[PDB]
C-alpha cells in the first residue's frame, strides 16, 4: 500500500539511541564487579571521602552520573536492592544489554512498541521458566541457608 | 568536504576517495559497508573474541563472497 | 529509504532468492512491482561489487588492528 | 629482573660483568645451535627464503597474504646482482584496490 | 558515553599506581629500621621542629594525598 | 511613525517594542512551537518526555501529561506563557485534556496566521470563530448521553471513561488492573469530591502491576514504645491537642518562688495535670488514639500503662483522612465524653511495604478515604505513575459529579467540525474562510492522534469526514489496528465537561492571543 | 530567521561535563571574589 | 528457552524476543570473563549441557571449567533473579517510551 | 547515532551538522525569506526597495530588479544562496522574470513543507513535481502565439 508513513524527525530515534548507549556504557562499566572473580572499584566523591565497593548499588549511587538513562538505571539498582536485596549488578547488566539488543532492533525497522510488548511477552515467559527451575526450601534446614549466604559473600 | 577531525572519520574519508579512485562508483556503498561490518565486530568483541580473529573471519568470508560473485556475474556485450 | 519495512522486505527476498534460485531478486526500490532486477534492467559492474568488498574488508581490518591512541 | 638486587645495594659493576658473561654465553649458544644447510641448493635456498620472509611478515596488516608477499619479496631480493642495494628495489603506492591487486615489476 | 564527572582509570593503570603510593610510602621510613637506622628531621611550614624516628609519628606528621598511601598510614 | 523607528527615542535601556507584523510574527511562532512540543505527546500511542532540570539538584522527571510538560520549562515567549498558563487553568478545572487544550489552541493560531497571510483583519476571524465556537458547543451539547440514572451501565461508562484516560500514559500497559483500581478509588469516596481523601503512596521496588488499592487505610506512623503493636475491635479517638510541655495559654504567667521546693511542688502539679488530661483522654474508653501534634514521653508512657495504641504526629491530612474512613471526630476538649464519636475498625496492625513499616487499618467502618500503593522500578516512573492516577481520579470525581459523556477518539472532535463547516458554508464574506479555518484545526486533532501512531493520518481523517457528514454520528478512530470504529461498541468515552472545557478555554486563548497587534517589554531586571 | 523557540533540548544534555567544568573553576573564582571585595572598597570609599 | 519460544512466533515478535534471549545471554558471558575462561567456549559449552538437559549445568571457577554446581554448594534465592528480571523489563519498557529530553 | 550527537566528537572546533528536521527547517526559512523579501516588488503595482552599502562608500540604490536586490545581500543560508544563484542565472539567460523565478521557487518549497509536515516522502513531493512541471510546460508551449510573419 505505496511507501507509508513518512519519519520526518529523526530526532525521536537520536533520543533512543542516545539512552541506549548510556545505559550500555553503565552496564560496560559495572561489568567487572561480577561473579566471584570480580574486582572492587574505588570512588573518590567531590569531597575526600574514598569508597572501596563491590556493590552494585553503592557504585552506581557513589558516582553522579549526569545522563538521564544512566540515573534511570541508578533508580533501578536502588528498587532492586530495596525489594530482592541483593543482586543489584546483574539487574543494571541486564537492563543495559536489553537496550543494546534493542540498538540493533530498532535500525531494522520495528516501532519501540512491538519491542516493549515483546519484551513483556518474553518476561512473563522467563518467569514461568524460572519458576519451574525453582527447588522448594524450608527454614528448618540450615544447609540451604548457609549456602545462599556463602554464595552471597563468595564475590566480596 | 567533510570536516572531521576524529582519525578514523578521516580512514572513511580516505576508503571513500581510494574506491572512487579504482571504481569511480560505489563510493557511497564501501562506507555503509565498513560501518556495517564495524557494527557487528562491536558485538562480536562484547563476547569476547580477538580482534584480529574477527578480521580473519572477515577476510575469509569476503574471499567467500567474491568468489560468489564472480560465479553469479554476467557477460555483456 | 524507499519507505518500505526493512526486515519484513529483506527477509522475503531473501526466502524467495533461497526457495527459487535466482540471485537477481532484490529491492523493488522503484515500487515497478516486481523485483527481478534482471527484468527492471538494474546493472552493476562486477569490478565494482569486488572492489566494494575488498576495500571495506581490508579498512575494517586495519581500524580493528588498532589498539592504542597517542594524540597530542 | 635486576632491579631487586639493585634495590638491596648490590654493586654494579658485578651485574655488568654477568650480563657480559650471559650474553657471551647466549651469543655463543645460538651460533652453535643454529641449523643451517651446506647444499647451497636452489630449491631449499629459496624455500628458506620464502620461509623466512613469511615468519618476518607474520604479524603486519599484511598477515593474510603473508604467503604472496613473501613470494613478491623473495623474488625482487634474488632479482638484485651482488649488493642487493636497498635503491634497486623501488616501491611505489597507489591508492585504491585490493591488497592482491599490488604487482611486482619485472 | 559513560559521562561521569571525573577521571577513570581502569585495569593495570591503578594497580600500578597503587604499588607506586605504597612503595613510595615505604621508602619514606625505610631508612629508619634497625639499630643502624637513623632519625628524620620534619618541618610543619611555620617552623615547627620534629625530630623523629618512630615509623607512626612520621606518617601522621606527613600530609598525604593518595588513598592507598593513606591506608598504609593509618595502618 | 511607530516608537521604536522615530529620530527620537522613547524608551529605557532594554525596554523595547513589536509593531504588527513583527509582534503577530513573534507570538504565531511562539505559539506554534509550544504546540508542536506538547504534541506527539497525544493520543494513544504518544511517546513522554524526559524533563531534565538545570539546577544544582538536577530533577529528573520521564512524564507524559501536557501541563507538567509545560509548566516545568523556562519560557520567554510572551504567547508561549498565554498557553502555559491556559494548560495549568485546564488542568487545575479538570484532570486530563492539557494536551488537547494546548494544540487545539495551537492549531488554531497556525490557521489564523495563514488567514491573516490571506489579507484578512483579525476582527474577521474573531467573529467567524465566536460563531463556529457557538455552533460547536450547541453540536457537542447535542451529542451528549447521560447513565447517570442506571447504575450498571454507569458503572459501565465509568470503566470505559478511566481506561480511555489512561491509554495515552504509562499505565497503559496494565490498563485493566489500574482502570479497576481507579474506579474503585473513586466509587470509595461515595459521592465527596475531595480527591485529598485519597492517598497515594510511592514505594519503590517491585513491578508496577504489583499497586494495588488497599481495602482499609494506611498511615506512614510510628507507634510508642510500651505501647500495644496489634489491636482488634480498635474505637479509635482522633484528636489534635497538645499533650506535648502542654502550656497554659496564659502566656504573661510566670512562676516565682522563694524555695526550689516550691518549684519542685509546681513541676509535680504540671505533670499531674498531664496525667489528669490523659485520664480524661482514656475515660473515653478507648483502644488507640491518633494525634495530630506531637506526644512527649511522659503521656507515652501513660499510654503505654494502660494499653493504649498512641499514634503521634499525624498531620492534618492524616487526621482529617483517618476521621474520615473510621467515623470519628478530630477532638480538643476532653470535658464531655459522650459527645464525642469514636472511629471503628476490625483491626490495626503493622505491615511491611518493601523496607518500611506502616500501620494497617483493616475493617474500617465508612471508608470514605482510600490509600493507594504504587510500586515501581524508577523513581521517575512512580512519579509518573502518580501523575497518571491523579488524572484518572480527577476525571472521574468529574464524571461522578456530572455524568454526562461524549465519545473519544477524535468523534467529539469531529462531529463539533462537521457542524462547524455546515455554518461555514451557509454564511457569506470572509468569516466563513476563518470558520472553515477553525473547522481544519478541529480535523487537525485526531489528525495528530493518528500521526502519533504511524498510521494514515490523511485516508483516516478523511473517511471519518464522510462518515459524519453521512450521518453515522458515533464513528471514530479505531487505535486497535489503524480503522475506523463505533465508539460505543468499543467502549472509548471521555467526559463532557472535559472536552466542552477543551474546547472553551482553546477559543478563549487563541481570541485573546490573535487580538494582539503590539508587543511592549520592559527593560528587564 | 523564525524559530526563535529554540528549546536546545538534548544539546546540553551531551555537552554537560563542559559547562559544569567551567562553572566549578567559574564559582571558585565567585568564591574568591565575594571573599576578596569586602576587603576592597568598602572602607576604601570613606 | 527464550529462544526456543521465539522460534514459535512469527513477525517482529519472533525477532524481539529472540533479541531479548540473546540478551539475557550476557550473564554467564561476563561470569566466564574475569575468570580467565574463553567467553564464547564457556557459554557455547553451557548452552550445549542445558540443551542435553542439565539445568543445574553452570560456571564452575574452582576448576576452571563447566560442571554441576549444586555438587559446588552455589544457590540463590528465586526472588533475586526474579525480581531483576522483572524490574529490568520495566525500566527498559519505561526508556523505550521516550521520544524527546526537555531542559528545564 | 548522529554524527553531532554521539559521545565521541567527530568535527574539528566550528564544524555543526543539521540533520533530516534542522536542515529542511533552515532551507525553508531560508527560502520563504528570500522569496518574501523579493515580492511586493512584483507586478505592476509593485514598490522598490533600498540598498543600503556597509562599505566605505556606502554606495545607495533604489531598485525593482529581482536579481539586483539578491546579489547586494549578504546571505548566510544555503539555500537562500541557492536562489539567488537561480535569480542570477535567470537574469543571465534573459532580461525579465527574476522576481517571478524567486517567488515561484519559494511559494514550491512552502508548499513542499506543508507537503512533509503531512508526512509525505520528499521524494514523492518531487517524482509529483517533476510530472506537474511536464504538464504545465506542455500546456504554456500549446498556448503560445506567433506573429513573426507579419511585420
Ligand atoms: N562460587 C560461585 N561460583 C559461580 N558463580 C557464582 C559464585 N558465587 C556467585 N556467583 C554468581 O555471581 C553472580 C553475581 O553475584 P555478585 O557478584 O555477588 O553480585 P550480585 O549478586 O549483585 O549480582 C551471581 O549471579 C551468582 O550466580
Ligand atoms: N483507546 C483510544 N482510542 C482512540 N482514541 C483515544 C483512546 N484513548 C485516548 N484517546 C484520545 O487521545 C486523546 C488524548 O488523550 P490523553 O493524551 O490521555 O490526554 P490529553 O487529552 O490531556 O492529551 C483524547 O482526546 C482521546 O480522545
Ligand atoms: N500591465 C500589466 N497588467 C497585468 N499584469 C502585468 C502587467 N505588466 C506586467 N504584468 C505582470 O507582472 C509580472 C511580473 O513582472 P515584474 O513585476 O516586472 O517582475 P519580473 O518580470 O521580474 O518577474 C509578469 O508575470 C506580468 O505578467
Ligand atoms: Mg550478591
Ligand atoms: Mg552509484
Ligand atoms: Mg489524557
Ligand atoms: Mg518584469
Amino acid at each position: 500500500r505505496g511507501k507509508g508513513a513518512y519519519q520526518d524527525r529523526d530526532k525521536p530515534a537520536q533520543i533512543r539511541f542516545s539512552n541506549i548507549s548510556a545505559a550500555k556504557a553503565v552496564a560496560d562499566a559495572i561489568r567487572t564487579s561480577l561473579g566471584p572473580k570480580g574486582m572492587d572499584k574505588m570512588i573518590q566523591d567531590g569531597k575526600g571521602d574514598v569508597t572501596i565497593t563491590n556493590d552494585g548499588a553503592t557504585i552506581l549511587k557513589q558516582m553522579q552520573v549526569l545522563h538521564p538513562a544512566a540515573r534511570m538505571l541508578v533508580e533501578l539498582s536502588k528498587a532492586q536492592d530495596i525489594e530482592a536485596g541483593d543482586g543489584t549488578t546483574s539487574v543494571v547488566i541486564i537492563a543495559g544489554s536489553l537496550l543494546d539488543s534493542c540498538t540493533k532492533l530498532l535500525q531494522k525497522g520495528i516501532h519501540p512498541t512491538i519491542i516493549s510488548e515483546s519484551f513483556q511477552k518474553a518476561l512473563e515467559k522467563g518467569i514461568e521458566i524460572l519458576t519451574d527451575m525453582s527447588r522448594p526450601v524450608e527454614l528448618s534446614d540450615r544447609e540451604t541457608l548457609l549456602n545462599s549466604a556463602t554464595t552471597s559473600l563468595n564475590s566480596k | 568536504m567533510m570536516d572531521v577531525d576524529h582519525q578514523i572519520a578521516k580512514l572513511m574519508v580516505e576508503l571513500s576517495k581510494s574506491q572512487d579512485d579504482e571504481i569511480g562508483d560505489g563510493t557511497t556503498g564501501v562506507v555503509v559497508l565498513a560501518g556495517a561490518l564495524l557494527e557487528e565486530a562491536e558485538q562480536l568483541l562484547d563476547r569476547g573474541i580477538h580482534p584480529i580473529r574477527i578480521a580473519d573471519g572477515y577476510e575469509q568470508a569476503a574471499r567467500v563472497a567474491i568468489e560468489h560473485l564472480d560465479k553469479i556475474s554476467d557477460s555483456v556485450l | 529509504n524507499s519507505g518500505m519495512n526493512p526486515i519484513q522486505t529483506m527477509t522475503e527476498v531473501r526466502a524467495r532468492q533461497v526457495k527459487e534460485m535466482n540471485p537477481a531478486l532484490g529491492i523493488d526500490c522503484l515500487h515497478k512491482g516486481t523485483n527481478d532486477m534482471k527484468q527492471q534492467h538494474v546493472i552493476e559492474t562486477l569490478i565494482g561489487k569486488k572492489q566494494q568488498i575488498s576495500l571495506a574488508t581490508q579498512m575494517v581490518r586495519m581500524i580493528l588492528k588498532i589498539d592504542d591512541i597517542r594524540k597530542p | 629482573q635486576v632491579k631487586p638486587y639493585v634495590e638491596e645495594g648490590l654493586h654494579p659493576q658485578i651485574i655488568i660483568r654477568a650480563f657480559r658473561t650471559a650474553t657471551q654465553l647466549a651469543v655463543n649458544k645460538i651460533k652453535e645451535i643454529a641449523v643451517t644447510v651446506k647444499k647451497a641448493d636452489k630449491v631449499e635456498q629459496r624455500k628458506l627464503l620464502e620461509k623466512c620472509a613469511m615468519t618476518a611478515l607474520s604479524s603486519k596488516l599484511i598477515s593474510q597474504q603473508k604467503a604472496f608477499f613473501a613470494k613478491m619479496v623473495v623474488d625482487a631480493v634474488m632479482m638484485l646482482d651482488d649488493l642487493l642495494q636497498l635503491k634497486m628495489i623501488g616501491i611505489k603506492k597507489v591508492q585504491g584496490g585490493a591488497l592482491e591487486d599490488s604487482q611486482l615489476v619485472a | 558515553p559513560l559521562s561521569v564527572f571525573g577521571d577513570r582509570s581502569t585495569g593495570e593503570t591503578i594497580r600500578s599506581q597503587n604499588v607506586m603510593a605504597a612503595a613510595s610510602i615505604a621508602n619514606i621510613v625505610k631508612s629508619s629500621l634497625g639499630p643502624v637506622g637513623l632519625d628524620k628531621m620534619l618541618v610543619d611550614d611555620i617552623g615547627d621542629v620534629t625530630i623523629t624516628n618512630d615509623g607512626a609519628t612520621i606518617l601522621k606528621l606527613l600530609e598525604v594525598e593518595h588513598p592507598a598511601a593513606k591506608v598504609l598510614c593509618e595502618l | 511613525a511607530s516608537l521604536s523607528l522615530a529620530p527620537v527615542n522613547i524608551f529605557k535601556a532594554g525596554a523595547d517594542e513589536e509593531r504588527a507584523e513583527t509582534a503577530r510574527l513573534t507570538s504565531f511562532i511562539g505559539a506554534i512551537a509550544i504546540g508542536d512540543l506538547v504534541k506527539s505527546t497525544l493520543g494513544p500511542k504518544g511517546m513522554d518526555k524526559i524533563l531534565l532540570s538545570s539546577g544544582r539538584d538536577a530533577s529528573l522527571m520521564v512524564t507524559n501529561d501536557g501541563a507538567t510538560i509545560l509548566k516545568n520549562i523556562g519560557v520567554d515567549n510572551p504567547a508561549a506563557k498565554v498557553l502555559v498558563d491556559m494548560s495549568r487553568v485546564q488542568d487545575d478545572e479538570v484532570g486530563d485534556g492539557t494536551t488537547s487544550v494546548t494544540v487545539l489552541a495551537a492549531e488554531l493560531l497556525r490557521e489564523a496566521e495563514s488567514l491573516i497571510a490571506k489579507k484578512i483583519h483579525p476582527q474577521t476571524i474573531i467573529a467567524g470563530w465566536r460563531e463556529a465556537t457557538k455552533a460547536a458547543r450547541e453540536a457537542l451539547l447535542s451529542s451528549a448521553v447521560d447513565h447517570g440514572s442506571d447504575e450498571v451501565k454507569f458503572r459501565q461508562d465509568l470503566m470505559n471513561i478511566a481506561g480511555t484516560t489512561l491509554s495515552s500514559k504509562l499505565l497503559t500497559h496494565h490498563k485493566d488492573h489500574f482502570t479497576k483500581l481507579a474506579v474503585e478509588a473513586v466509587l470509595r469516596l461515595k459521592g465527596s469530591g475531595n480527591l485529598e481523601a485519597i492517598h497515594i503512596i510511592k514505594k519503590l521496588g517491585g513491578s508496577l502491576a504489583d499497586s494495588y488499592l488497599d481495602e482499609g487505610f494506611l498511615l506512614d506512623k510510628k507507634i510508642g514504645v510500651n505501647q500495644p503493636k496489634r489491636i482488634e475491635n480498635a474505637k479509635i479517638l482522633i484528636a489534635n491537642t497538645g499533650m506535648d510541655t502542654d502550656k497554659i495559654k496564659i502566656f504573661g504567667s510566670r512562676v516565682r518562688v522563694d524555695s526550689t521546693a516550691k518549684v519542685a511542688e509546681i513541676e509535680h502539679a504540671e505533670k499531674e495535670k498531664m496525667k489528669e488530661k490523659v485520664e480524661r483522654i482514656l475515660k473515653h474508653g478507648i483502644n488507640c488514639f491518633i494525634n495530630r501534634q506531637l506526644i512527649y514521653n511522659y503521656p507515652e508512657q501513660l499510654f503505654g500503662a494502660a494499653g493504649v495504641m498512641a499514634i503521634e504526629h499525624a498531620d492534618f491530612a492524616g487526621v482529617e483522612r483517618l476521621a474520615l474512613v473510621t467515623g470519628g471526630e478530630i477532638a480538643s476538649t476532653f470535658d464531655h465524653p459522650e459527645l464525642v464519636k469514636l472511629g471503628s475498625c476490625k483491626l490495626i496492625e503493622e505491615v511491611m511495604i518493601g523496607e518500611d513499616k506502616l500501620i494497617h487499618f483493616s475493617g474500617v467502618a465508612l471508608g470514605e478515604a482510600c490509600t493507594i500503593v504504587l510500586r515501581g522500578a524508577t523513581q521517575q516512573i512512580l512519579d509518573e505513575a502518580e501523575r497518571s492516577l491523579h488524572d484518572a481520579l480527577c476525571v472521574l470525581a468529574q464524571t461522578v459529579k456530572d455524568s454526562r459523556t461524549v465519545y473519544g477518539g477524535g468523534c467529539s472532535e469531529m462531529l463539533m467540525a462537521h457542524a462547524v463547516t455546515q455554518l461555514a458554508n451557509r454564511t457569506p464574506g470572509k468569516e466563513a474562510v476563518a470558520m472553515e479555518s477553525y473547522a481544519k484545526a478541529l480535523r487537525m486533532l485526531p489528525t495528530i492522534i493518528a500521526d502519533n501512531a504511524g498510521y494514515d493520518s490523511a485516508d483516516l481523517v478523511a473517511q471519518l469526514r464522510a462518515a459524519h457528514s453521512e450521518g453515522n454520528t458515533t464513528a471514530g478512530l479505531d487505535m486497535r489496528e489503524g480503522t475506523i470504529g463505533d465508539m460505543a461498541i468499543l467502549g472509548i468515552t471521555e467526559s463532557f465537561q472535559v472536552k466542552r472545557q477543551v474546547l472553551l478555554s482553546a477559543a478563549e486563548a487563541a481570541e485573546v492571543i490573535l487580538r494582539v497587534d503590539n508587543i511592549i517589554k520592559a527593560a528587564p531586571r | 530567521l523564525a524559530g526563535e523557540g529554540i528549546s536546545v533540548n538534548t544539546g546540553p544534555k551531551g555537552v554537560i561535563n563542559d559547562w559544569r567544568r567551567f562553572k566549578q573553576l567559574e564559582t571558585e573564582q565567585r568564591e574568591e571574589q565575594c571573599r576578596e571585595m569586602e576587603r576592597l572598597i568598602k572602607k576604601l570609599s570613606m | 528457552r527464550l529462544t526456543e519460544y521465539s522460534r514459535t512466533l512469527s513477525g517482529m515478535e519472533s525477532y524481539c524476543v529472540r533479541a531479548f534471549a540473546d540478551a539475557m545471554e550476557v550473564i554467564p558471558s561476563t561470569l566466564a570473563e574475569n575468570a580467565g575462561l574463553n567467553p564464547i567456549s564457556t557459554v557455547t559449552e553451557l548452552r550445549n549441557r542445558h540443551a542435553q538437559g542439565e539445568k543445574t549445568a553452570g560456571i564452575n571457577v574452582r576448576k576452571g571449567g563447566i560442571s554441576n554446581i549444586l555438587e559446588e554448594l552455589v544457590v540463590q534465592p528465586l526472588l533475586v533473579s526474579v525480581s531483576a528480571l522483572t524490574l529490568a523489563t520495566e525500566t527498559v519498557r519505561s526508556i523505550l517510551k521516550i521520544d524527546d529530553v526537555v531542559n528545564t
